[PDB]
RNA sequence: UUGACCUCAAAUCAGGUAGGACUACGCGCUGAACAAUAAGCGCAGGAAAAGAAAAUAACCAUGAUUCCCUCAGUAACGGUGAAGCGGGAAAAGCUCAAAUUUGAAAUCUGGCAACAUUUCUUUUGUUGUCCGAGUUGUAAUUUCAA
RNA sequence: AUUGGAUAUGCCAUAUAAAGCGCUUUCGAAGAGUCGAGUUGUUUGCAGCUCUAAAUGGGUGGUCAUCUAA
RNA sequence: AACCAUCUAGUAGCUGGUUC
RNA sequence: CAGAAGAAUCAUCGAAUCUUUGAACGCACUGCGCCUUUGGGUUCUACCAAAGGCAUGCCUGUUUGAGUGUCAUU
């Protein structure tokens, strides 16, 4: 397959093909809105493994925020803004410069048939999966909240619970 | 500005604009349907050019015309895209299933009863004659001339078996028939048979679209009429017939001074326009023969002395029978404008013609 | 700008009349179209909804993901990469990969014409893998063709840092 | 007061030609009433009232079945002739998606169902 | 050139969807004073969140999550203050990415046409056909327990 | 009246199919601006900034045990 | 500068009171 | 009080109706409009009245047209 090459091309990020890369695209991301829509990802392996499938119903944002709160959990709920009739699915680091980070956002579309009656993406149709990334439940949002298995990472200790013999 | 005289007519940009169709489309659906332009009384009050009226441009909105017209564009590019990309199965498969359209709806608004179609019907028949004999060219349609040709068959079988014909007359142009279906005057021009040229100076595409509309026209006439008269619509033709050029002897009329020269068997040679005496000589309930040479199916030929009158142009006649003296058309064409027959031996061959007089002119 | 080695090995494409020459063995194996494939299968349903085996079947081969693995399985003989993928990190170790597998490789204009062949908006790469005893020759004049007019030239261009 | 029984055995036009003179006997008898007006006015307005509304009634139910009918079978209909519920319920995953298994699933509950069985004590 | 592809736009084009309100409970962000404190801001549901170990342990080993009791006012820290084990309530497991279907994109939305179906003339589908999506990857298969 | 899961039974069933178990002279892919390091702030976690990986590797524990993140 | 709502039952060694 | 004699200032409730605003949506916030359709009328081309519509962001598709594009193009 191709994507055992493009995965493994994605770790030398400072290379000869991927810096050039890096600073001809970062140019041109900055030429266009600072949320604009991505027609296909431009890291086909980093999306595909995130849960994009190349199919009505997936979309794909591509957003620059400002570096010096967590850079990626910031561009998730800013893109969920810019279309809030689509689930925010996932997202991942695309390029950076000395001001900006860019990120691609996935969205998938609640109300597209395809989406509705594919059983592998039903799950985020639901009324409880309304803005996931609002809430902390995307992957970056579950991690900026500490949320994991493990010593590494208040109501029922504050309380006096009284029972009825005592 | 807003309101009045300049409401009352549109321009033709902005007639186009509102109808959002363009000036090819525009000048189809105008010819296909019923709109001609109307120059308001105050020209400068119109204008706040092509006048027309607001109701035409608001009923036109709503016309199938533009809409089938761009589905035939749509699939026209479509058909184009499959040649490009080399899958010729595509692009064949796609031209069985091209769009068409239908001309009842306009043929019914146009005209809401058949009397008004045949009142209108004088002009789709000329256009239909003088198509019947145009040379197949790249701007017209082969198929689009023969079903022309069937139509004007069709009508003039139909004619010769109601004898609706009433007044023929020979004219430089061509030959000039008027008949009386169903009290309406219908007036028809038939060009003659010559070796003629395009002109190359009008324009074909607005043409065509006149000619289609006529065809369309003439063939619900022709089914009403072959209804009304028990015929049966289309009437059947005979392929080895028509091959042989047997004329109107192809088109069987199958059921589903009207006799002036019903007691005479007219006989034409190849020296005259024999498409233009038979058809006046079935119309007048006579028998016309034709030689082999003009065409097949004759019923008569040249030996039999059963001929009464020999139509023959021709200055010599070498071998001329008894009881079958030479006659001209133009005693022919004066007899049945007259409705009483013409003397024979002052249209005698090698005798001098005789005035034509019109019969339109009073 | 100045460009990398492996990217700039995009710009140096083939020529005009070997691609020509290219594409006429390729549009002899375009697969079956949708409607074909349709007409063929529904054929066989009559003889088999009625009543009642067959060779194996020639095409060229396309998508990355099955190039790549027919070119590791070292079962393409050709392989023609598209010079304008969008990003260009998809086909940029195709070069590299075709080399180390002894693999006949061009780059060709036209990602589109790629496409094309295949009955498809779009192709990244297109890949001969295996033809019919009749093409044997035509195929063997086109790898030879490839040697020389891309292989045999560029090559040291392509190891040069392009643009600038 | 007309009862909505043989209010409903009766073409439209002659039907909306009973709107109107029940709106100008109604309109009438307010005339009537604020120049002196008995008991029986305010019972006869109050009559015509809801004599009014009966036939209003039949005239927009026979209206909307027509409009149903005719919007029969028809994949797209006007948002007046459709379900309201509530908005959560018209944009809930309809039955048929909620039992939409991938085939894996399918070859999981056919040949591993989730057996009917008891414990002997 | 025709013509494909990629763009960039347009349409009172077709089908959709978001806003506001409630906010006891719930999940984020932010924050003083006298502490994830009130407030402030953002977002849900009938529960939410969490969740099938990059988890504990040092044993004859345990086995997703959540809650209760205990551990324990203990270790540790500098008065704050857990957790493992243990006892209960409830228990259910799984889905992808990374493999060539390559002897056949096997996948999907939509238009249209019929046929059904209904909490329902209001709902939800089926079959056929065409178009589009998709090879820069949609199905089947696989998820380490293999 | 509207419904749910079963039972019984008629019809239909695209099974040339699809599974579990068993056996191997054949194979077995595992998520990166992440982990981690330095440093600066918020309340160890988290966040910024600079740097930036590996493949019996990596994490967490007491050579060994356990786990398999992004 | 003013006004309003909540934190708040904020802080009291001190003042007054504290029931047959 | 009054009022009707399937009555009821009744209950149930699956059908209809539900004025102006308000997330409030043609622009405005009183008014001013746009397009289309329909009709008036004794004032018929038009005018007038009414009705139907006319917010924004974003997703899927449809149609159309541009390009400084890639080619194709003997």
């Amino acid at each position: 397959g191709a994507y055992k090459y493009l995965e493994e091309l994605a770790k030398k990020k400072q290379s000869d093909v991927n810096l050039f890369l890096s600073r001809v695209r970062a140019w041109e991301y900055r030429q266009m809105n600072v949320i604009h829509r991505a027609s296909r990802p431009s890291r086909p392996d980093k999306a595909r493994r995130l849960g994009y499938k190349a199919k009505q119903g997936y979309v794909i944002y591509r957003i620059r925020v400002r570096r010096g709160r967590s850079a990626r959990c910031t561009a998730e709920e800013r893109v969920g803004r810019y279309c809030s009739n689509l689930r925010v699915l996932n997202s991942y680091w695309v390029n950076q410069d000395a001001t900006y980070k860019f990120f691609e956002v996935i969205l998938v579309d609640p109300s597209h048939k395809a989406i509705r009656r594919d059983p592998r993406i039903n799950w985020i149709v639901n009324p409880v999966h309304k803005h996931r990334e609002s809430r902390g439940l995307t992957s970056i949002g579950k991690k900026s909240r500490g949320i994991g298995k493990g010593h590494r990472f208040w109501l029922r200790h504050n309380t006096l619970s009284l029972r009825r013999y005592r | 500005g807003k309101a009045g005289a300049a409401r009352i007519y549109i321009t033709r940009n902005q007639a186009l604009k509102k109808l959002q169709l363009t000036l090819a489309d525009f000048r189809r659906i105008c010819i296909l349907k019923g709109v001609y332009p109307r120059e308001p009384k105050n020209k400068k009050k119109a204008n706040k050019v092509t006048f027309y009226y607001t109701k035409d441009i608001q009923y036109l909105l709503h016309e199938p015309i533009v809409q089938k017209f761009r589905e035939y564009k749509v699939f026209a590019r479509k058909l184009s895209k499959a040649l490009g990309k080399g899958e010729l199965e595509t692009a064949k498969r796609l031209e069985a299933r091209k769009p068409t359209y239908s001309l009842d709806h306009i043929i019914k608004e146009r005209y809401p009863t058949f009397h008004d179609a045949l009142k209108d019907i004088d002009d789709a028949l000329s256009m239909l004659f003088l198509f019947s004999t145009m040379p197949v060219t790249d701007k017209i349609g082969a198929a689009t001339v023969a079903n022309c040709e069937r139509l004007c068959a069709e009508f003039q079988h139909y004619v010769i078996r109601s004898n609706s014909l009433r007044k023929a007359f020979l004219s430089i142009k061509g030959i000039y028939y008027q008949a009386e279906i169903f009290g309406e005057q219908i007036t028809w021009i038939v060009p003659y048979k010559f070796a003629q040229s395009v002109p190359t100076d009008v324009d074909f595409r607005i043409m065509h679209t006149f000619l289609e509309f006529y065809q369309a026209l003439m063939g619900f006439v022709n089914f009403k009429l072959y209804n009304t008269l028990g015929l049966r619509y289309p009437p059947k033709i005979d392929v080895a017939k028509s091959e042989s050029a047997a004329g109107l002897a192809a088109y069987e009329l199958e059921e589903s001074n009207t006799s002036l020269f019903s007691n005479f068997t007219f006989f034409l040679s190849r020296e005259v326009p024999r498409f233009s005496l038979e058809f006046v000589i079935r119309a007048f309930g006579g028998k016309v023969g034709w030689d082999p040479i003009l065409g097949s199916g004759s019923p008569f030929s040249e030996s039999d002395p059963v001929i009464t009158h020999h139509i023959c142009d021709r200055p010599h006649i070498s071998q001329k029978y008894e009881g079958r003296i030479y006659i001209q058309p133009q005693w022919v064409y004066d007899s049945i404008n007259k409705g009483i027959l013409e003397r024979t031996d002052l249209y005698a061959c090698g005798a001098t013609l005789p005035p034509h007089l019109s019969p339109f002119v009073k | 700008l100045k460009v990398p080695p492996a990217i700039a090995q995009f710009q140096k494409t083939l020529d005009k009349n070997t691609a020509t020459q290219v594409f006429k063995l390729l549009n002899k194996y375009r697969p079956e179209t949708a409607a074909e494939k349709k007409q063929r299968l529904v054929a066989e349903a009559e003889a088999v909804a009625n009543g009642k085996v067959s060779k194996k079947p020639y095409n060229v081969k396309y998508g990355l993901n099955h190039v790549v693995a027919l070119i590791e399985a070292k079962k393409a003989k050709l392989v023609l990469i598209a010079s304008d993928v969008d990003p260009i990190e998809l086909v940029v170790f195709l070069p590299a990969l075709c080399k180390k597998m002894g693999v006949p490789y061009a780059i060709v204009k036209n990602k589109a014409r790629l496409g094309t062949v295949i009955h498809q908006k779009t192709a990244a790469v297109l890949a001969v893998t295996e033809v019919r005893e009749e093409d044997k020759n035509e195929l063997a004049s086109i790898v030879s063709a490839v040697d020389a007019n891309f292989s045999a030239k560029y090559d040291e261009s392509r190891r040069k840092w392009g643009g600038g | 007061a007309l009862k909505t029984f043989e209010l409903r055995k009766q073409s439209q036009e002659n039907l909306a030609e009973q709107l109107q003179e029940l709106r100008q006997e109604l309109a009438s008898l307010r005339v009537q009433k604020i120049a002196g007006g008995s008991g029986s006015k305010l019972s006869k307005i109050k009559t015509t009232r809801k004599d009014i509304a009966r036939i209003l009634t039949v005239i927009n139910e026979s209206n909307r079945l027509a409009a149903r009918e005719a919007y029969k079978n028809k994949k797209y209909i006007p948002l007046d002739l459709r379900q309201k519920k509530t908005r959560a319920i018209r944009r809930a995953l309809t039955p048929y998606e909620q039992s939409r298994k991938t085939l894996k699933q399918i070859k999981k509950e056919r040949y591993f169902p989730l057996r009917k069985y008891a414990l002997k004590a």
